[PDB]
């Protein structure tokens, strides 16, 4: 017997898909799949001093 | 010798404040007395008289 536990909703961590991945494009109606963060909307150069 | 400090952690609800750079900057325990629980209740630093 094997048993297995998940979580999801968390930070972005390993243990992920095998997609592969893409380039970036700004400045254009398009939709993104950041580590599991799933949207639509135009990707632009931020300001924010994270 | 030496010297150092300790306490303890409990289970309460804080008011966190955030300036325009995301560092906090103040905060208010929501269980100390009763002005602060109407800052909470009113989420403001600022209380007028009523
Ligand atoms: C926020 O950061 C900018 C640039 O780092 C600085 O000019 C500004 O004074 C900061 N504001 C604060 C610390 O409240």
């Amino acid at each position: 017997v094997v048993v297995l536990s998940f979580e999801l909703l968390h930070a972005p961590a390993t243990v992920c898909g095998p997609k592969k991945s893409t380039n970036l494009v700004k400045n254009k109606c398009v939709n993104f799949n950041f580590n599991g963060l799933t949207g639509t909307g135009v990707l632009t150069k931020s300001n924010k001093k994270f | 010798a030496a010297d150092y400090y300790v306490g303890y952690l409990q289970p309460r609800t804080f008011l966190l404040k955030y300036n325009e750079n995301g560092t906090i900057t103040d905060a208010v325990d929501c269980a100390l007395d009763p002005l602060s629980e109407t800052k909470c209740t009113l989420k403001s630093f600022t209380v007028e008289k009523g």
